[PDB]
């Protein structure tokens, strides 16, 4: 929950790469430097793409992070994100995240990117009905039933997956930007009632 | 390998006008977001969906600036009218495939920047 007294960054963040990320974020001299909960409370954004991070253990102590860039790492477990109540924008492309249950109570999350994670089962995304942007390109998804609950989506990429049935998108009236290239789609009837689309890409299907 | 070629800028008198251009090369996108940020921390100014029609403007420039595109030419244009002292800044062309991510800046392709100075 909280760091009660000042503690070395090295001790809170066991992943050597993530400890260095925190050191640089707070402009500290060394991962041996001690930080207070007050200093950790000052972190609202972490930029740590392409950083060879295997674990974000310790991030639980950053209650005020709203923007988290973790594209291109070696993550499989996002349980340390479970109680980051203020997370708004989350980028996790090119990891290997399959268990999405830790996203369930991220109720301020507006944007989620999980491209190229090898995902097939997205049932757990049903618990994010407030999402506005969702990027799932380059995965192994077939069944998008649960996206019918995500009635606030305005941007959705499902390109380069295994989808043939897009009926669950029929009621997503707020969609503006929809990317469906490189799937198995022949029948777009269910999209006929979407009135607010600016972008709809359907290139290169394999029927 | 995405390249942003910026044209336009310099000094202008308050109340005057300036038009910036930015052309994107080396990409495959059917549609994408392109526009400008500025830095007087860097802030978004104007965005358009190249290959679509949606736009976004910062509140401070909304009705004075107009962004447009030549889709086939992969170029966007920023017509800056009724220029104000508050508009002096370095202006950066910038691009992302997805408009909502474009707004964050962090993941965008970035141009070199052009100096705009509004006097009097």
């Amino acid at each position: 929950e909280t760091i009660t007294v000042s503690t070395p960054i090295k001790q809170i963040f066991p992943d050597d790469a993530f400890a260095e990320t925190i050191k640089d974020n707070l402009k500290k001299k060394s991962v041996t430097d001690a930080v207070t909960q007050n200093e950790l409370n000052s972190i609202d954004q972490i930029i740590a793409n392409n950083s060879d991070i295997k674990s974000v253990q310790g991030i639980q102590y950053l209650p005020n992070v709203t923007k988290l860039f973790l594209n291109g790492n070696k993550l499989t477990d996002i349980k340390p994100l479970v109680n980051l109540k203020n997370l708004g924008w989350l980028f996790l492309d090119e990891n290997k995240i399959k268990d999405l249950s830790s996203l369930k109570d991220l109720k301020k999350l507006k944007s989620l990117s999980l491209e190229h994670n090898g995902i097939s089962d997205i049932n757990g995304l049903v618990h994010l009905p407030q999402l506005e942007s969702l990027y799932l390109g380059n995965n192994k998804i077939t069944d998008i039933t649960v996206l019918s609950r995500l009635t606030k989506l305005d941007t959705l990429s499902l390109e380069d997956n295994q989808i043939s049935d897009i009926v669950p998108l029929a009621g997503l009236t707020k969609l503006q930007n929809l990317y469906l290239s490189k799937n198995h789609i022949s029948d777009l009837r269910a999209l006929a009632g979407l009135k607010n689309l600016d972008v709809l890409e359907l290139f290169s299907q394999e029927a | 390998q995405v390249k942003l070629e910026e044209s336009g800028g310099g000094s202008v008198q308050a109340g005057g006008s300036l038009r910036l251009s930015c052309a994107a090369s080396g990409h495959t996108y059917s549609t994408y977001a392109m526009g400008w940020f500025r830095q007087v921390e860097r802030e978004g100014v104007a965005r358009i969906n190249v290959g679509g029609s949606s736009t976004w403007y910062a509140d401070s420039v909304r009705d004075r600036f107009t962004i447009s595109q030549d889709n086939a030419k992969n170029t966007v244009y920023l017509q800056m009218n009724s220029l104000k002292l508050e508009d002096t800044a370095i202006y950066y062309c910038t691009l992302h495939r997805f408009a909502n991510t474009w707004s964050l800046g962090t993941l965008n392709v970035w141009g070199q920047g052009t100096q705009v100075t509004v006097s009097s």
